[PDB]
């Protein structure tokens, strides 16, 4: 009966994640849009949309538990991919973080949307894209929590 | 503009229950 | 006097996954 | 274990199989995880088990035993100056291991298992980033602050509260559990 704070979701052309942080399921524009979330009871709109920082959500799913924002302003961060691997990052900056270790972009490939964790495991910030340099991606673009702190 | 569906779940605990 | 008892724990070894759809 | 830092708890028994277990001394139950939630007749707390032994605070489990699959188990360690006691590490229980890094920030995981940051601020002191009600740090005795790298740097044993919110804790550095065992 174990509860999950970051959800695989998926739209028909394609599959992110979403992340549970203080009662809401955030995720990426680029990923929802302003698409509705599906619920045993019917759709469910997004409580939250903004374009300009791609970030969307709506209120936490079912069988969902919210995640808690970072506390400790720590820059060793670390990335959950859709396959539930853990990515090391150093924060770069407000938004910014070097991988620890560069990896193929497929490796990466439909995390967006996932947590940023700091050494406690609370959200720093959710996955907004990842830079890459030809195949690699070496870095990282995040929503930081505070600004989902601050859409609420 | 459709719906996003929920296909599955992280737990980062691990927890198994 | 009485035993202490264990009744739960509390896991740190546990690393992310993803919920089994069972 | 290692970063980041996520735990979760799993309850194993409840009031009534908890009270027989005391009294009979014989637990039957599987062990799993390094931190055991642990339960007297008068209250609840944690142990951690580090190198091989499950410690805990002295002023939570006295000088009692440990109910064990083959009855009480008398302490290896007690300390009443160090606030410490300790036991063989349950069969079945994984161990920490104490920070060799001495690092600043440390993570104290409750009860709850919730990995909350507190800043050290000395040898036994650390402010707790986040203040949380002393009702939510209530249980935790005997937790541990972990180091980022999941080490134990100490075990949680009072709260530095006011008005009934905790602003730091008061804990057991790893240090006075070598101590304990030479003593
Ligand atoms: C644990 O033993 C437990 N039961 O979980 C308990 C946790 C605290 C956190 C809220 C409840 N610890 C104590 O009760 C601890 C034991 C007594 C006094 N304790 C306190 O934490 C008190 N604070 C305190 O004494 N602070 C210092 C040492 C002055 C900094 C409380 C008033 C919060 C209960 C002893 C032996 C120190
Ligand atoms: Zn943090
Ligand atoms: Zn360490």
């Amino acid at each position: 009966q174990v509860e999950g704070e970051v959800q695989i979701v998926s739209t028909a052309t394609q599959t992110f994640l979403a992340t549970c942080i203080n009662g809401v399921c955030w995720t990426v524009y680029h990923g929802a849009g302003t698409r509705t979330i599906a619920s045993p009871k019917g759709p469910v709109i997004q409580m939250y949309t903004n374009v300009d920082q791609d970030l969307v959500g709506w209120p936490a799913p079912q069988g969902s538990r919210s995640l808690t924002p970072c506390t400790c302003g720590s820059s060793d961060l670390y990335l959950v991919t859709r396959h539930a691997d853990v990515i090391p990052v150093r924060r770069r900056g407000d938004s910014r973080g070097s991988l620890l270790s560069p990896r193929p972009i497929s490796y990466l490939k439909g995390s967006s949307g996932g947590p940023l964790l700091c050494p406690a495991g609370h959200a720093v910030g959710l996955f907004r894209a990842a830079v890459c340099t030809r195949g690699v991606a070496k870095a990282v673009d995040f929503i930081p929590v505070e600004n989902l702190e601050t859409t609420m | 503009k459709g719906s996003v569906v929920i296909v599955g779940r992280i737990v980062l605990s691990g927890k198994p229950a």
